[PDB]
């Protein structure tokens, strides 16, 4: 019932709205993760619309260098499931794109897309 | 005389030195720094984000930027100290307003640290010096020095009691104190020694040129040396920096550590001549086996962040460095105040002069 | 932790001051840059990077930045002077290094022109007084103001002879001269007064440091006023400056200008509220008309490359400022001496020594 | 019996899902190379998938520059193997990229692509 990730960004990419959902290390731990093609509920204003996951990638968050981090944690025998937790906490992130299809109203119609 | 003329003196002299300090270090014992062995839980005390922009970004007025707090394990942090700090005003007094908190009849969190670390070691005003009084800039050096002190002694006395017994204290900085007047370390050395605590502030990284050509010698151990070990620096190396600070460093009296120094080294490939290495002072009342086992318990606490830290160091400092964009928060924020108190259109004139310049 | 009743006492009487500064500034009467008058030519003195890479970045020995120069007219400049600078090791010993200098049979122009600065107006070295013996630091600080002392009077009684009579000169920085005994001020305050050179501090420094309260009550005539003027500030106003900086910053003992400061404006629209301003200094054996004519030079030569500088300023500092990569330029020369000396594959060593870090 | 290097990113392009992983210099040293079209396994999650290698190439890893460091050794002569072993270990980075195929689930069945 809690909302999955944060979400940092929004625009519109041509006739579809948009935005950009993120996955914190606390999060991906537990399992959880998206995936493409899948369905989900967006909530804005009060109200409630179907979103569709497009793409996912990853990104460095803030000021960090991942790729030194993980190179110099895997030239020493370092386990990061549970040896580094604070090396861990800054590079566990992912990114996700989801599209708005539409929303339902009244009983059972379907408003295609947004213009809000 | 573009470059020309050098001239340059005899300096294989200088490499001289170089070569047979290097030797002395050679001949120091290194114990090798194995998986297994005992270790004590830490906490490390750090303040951070107290210097901020200054004043010249800062509203010179009400610069609240002294923030002192710890961390434990993983959750064992003790609450955070965000003493208010005054503005310029009331700061034309040194003297005045340390004794209108010290004196109050209510005490604020912040102020019942500072009573409590006076009155745990018999600390007085006498024995503060004078360079909280030199200017203004230089209060705020030392009122930080002192915050920082108290917290770890407020915790001790009140928060903690007795258990202090299976719980290692790192402090983010060296053991030495600066504007001592002979009197602060005094107290503060037999206070720790008849508690026998286990304070062992680490530096890490220390800096480029912290030190004179110890940071020399010791760059050149370090990348040359293989595996992870325990070395205790030999006084030649420390007795040749120490007298050196004053004649290179800033007005840096006192600066001697209250014991000895211990490096260490904890990744065994690094990338880099000078990274994984931990640098760690210990009170004169500790010796071999207990600068060991503290070693261990960094190394079980080691990070690969920036150059191989001690990550609860890190750690705590996300949770004492909220500054970000203090003057920006702060400036609304005052104008709120001086808005809504007395007046309701100085403020205005106010705003007129501060969008003007500064 | 957060706000937490930040508190307040009284700020109504901090802009109750700040309101009557402002209107003493303007019972003077604003004297305009007249279009129409007269101008001396102007000689311009700059340094710019005596301290330059400090020590940390450079080699750490033979940090010779020291780059004083000058310029006049268009091409009118004279020699300048590449002062040799040997490392600490030399000048171990701060005060044999200069003796080894000033006593020597031999003199070179850099030396030459210290040599006739102290016999031209006497100065011994009781009168520098101890600063630059207490650190490598401090002894930067001085050398690179006596170099520029020395070279304004090394042309004029060696470059000028007779001609010190239709040119004005311009020093960069203020007309003060900290970390000497009273005697140095002194002898060169009547020094100046006997020959009646024309000399002025012009800064146009929009410092936060320096200059503090006194500069959020200049901001608000400068933004406020129109057009080109020439305002002689207030003596109420320095008094407030000067003693007030000695309790902010580091050890500022000496402060006040040898005359009166003056503040002037160089351009009518600036899209900003502190560009354009110009602030000089003058001796205290001239008066106003003699201000007037100063401010009518500078205007004359005034140019829009930063925020209305002074064009001759920063003419010169191209002349004067070629660092660029010292570091590059200096460990490769400074080694490549050392291979053609002695040994020819220390160097290797040395090589190695530095290769690691540092 | 051990990973060839390390992850650095991960991300789809297009219908199909690549990851991009570096070699450091201690690996490099070893001889540890990476054919082009070669098959390789990917362990994640406790499962297993092929990929083959596609591309590869050479970034700067860290605060470094490989060709202002490069010039200047070969410069003042400077054999950087025998004489300076720190300058190697800086710039001795190399960068492969991987598609996943698929995996290999049940008894020889083969499921294409990932979701996930």
């Amino acid at each position: 019932e809690s909302p999955i990730g944060v979400v940092v960004s929004s625009r519109r990419n041509g006739p579809w709205a948009e935005l950009t959902l993120v996955l914190t290390p606390q999060e991906l731990d537990q399992g959880k993760r998206l995936l493409l093609g899948e369905l989900v509920r967006v909530s804005s204003g009060g109200k409630d619309y179907v979103g569709m996951v497009l793409d996912g990638y990853y990104e460095p968050v803030g000021r960090s260098d991942p790729t030194y981090t993980l190179a110099l944690a895997h030239i020493n025998q370092v386990d990061l499931e549970k040896e580094d937790p604070w090396a861990r906490k800054e590079v566990n992130f992912y990114h996700h794109r989801i599209v708005l299809l539409g929303r339902v109203v009244q009983g059972g119609l379907f408003a295609p897309s947004t213009r809000l | 005389d573009f470059l020309d003329d050098l001239r340059l003196d005899h300096y294989q002299d200088l490499l001289r030195e170089l070569d047979e300090l290097y030797q002395k270090l050679k001949q120091e014992r290194q114990v090798p720094l194995h998986g297994d062995g005992e270790a004590y839980p830490l906490l490390t005390l750090t303040v951070d984000g107290g210097e901020g922009r200054a004043f010249e970004e800062l509203p010179l007025l009400s610069f609240g930027l002294v923030r002192v707090a710890a961390v434990g394990v993983k959750g064992f942090r003790l609450p955070s100290i965000a003493h208010l700090l005054p503005g310029y005003e009331v700061l034309r007094d040194p003297k005045g307003y340390l004794e209108g908190l010290l004196e109050r009849s209510e005490e604020s969190p912040a102020a019942d640290a500072l009573k409590t670390f006076f009155r745990a070691t018999g600390i007085s005003l006498e024995d503060l010096g004078e360079y909280y009084t030199k200017d203004l800039r230089a209060f705020m050096g030392i009122f930080r020095d002192v915050l920082e002190w108290a917290y770890l002694v407020w915790g001790v006395e009140k928060v903690l009691q007795e258990s202090y017994k299976d719980y290692l204290f790192i402090k983010d900085g060296r053991l030495a104190q600066l504007g001592v007047r002979e009197s602060f370390r005094s107290k503060l050395q037999n206070y720790f020694a008849r508690k026998h605590l286990l304070l062992a502030g680490v530096t890490k990284r220390s800096r480029l040129l912290a030190e004179g050509l110890t940071s020399l010698v010791m760059a050149r151990l370090f990348a040359e040396a293989r595996g992870t070990f325990v070395l205790q620096v030999p006084q030649e190396l420390m007795e040749k920096a120490y007298r050196y600070e004053r004649q290179w460093n800033a007005d840096l009296e006192g600066a001697f550590v209250m014991g000895r120094r211990y490096v260490a080294r904890l990744l065994e490939d690094t990338f880099r001549p000078q990274e994984g290495v931990a640098i760690f002072d210990l009170p004169p009342y500790l010796g071999e086996e207990d600068a060991v086992k503290v070693a261990r318990s960094l190394r079980a606490h080691r990070s690969v962040l920036y150059g191989g830290s001690v990550g609860t160091v890190v750690e705590a400092h996300g949770r004492a460095s909220v500054a970000r964009s203090i003057p920006r928060r702060m400036e609304e924020e005052i104008l709120a105040r001086f808005r809504k108190a007395f007046g309701e259109d100085l403020a205005k004139k106010l705003t007129e002069w501060l969008r003007l310049a500064d």
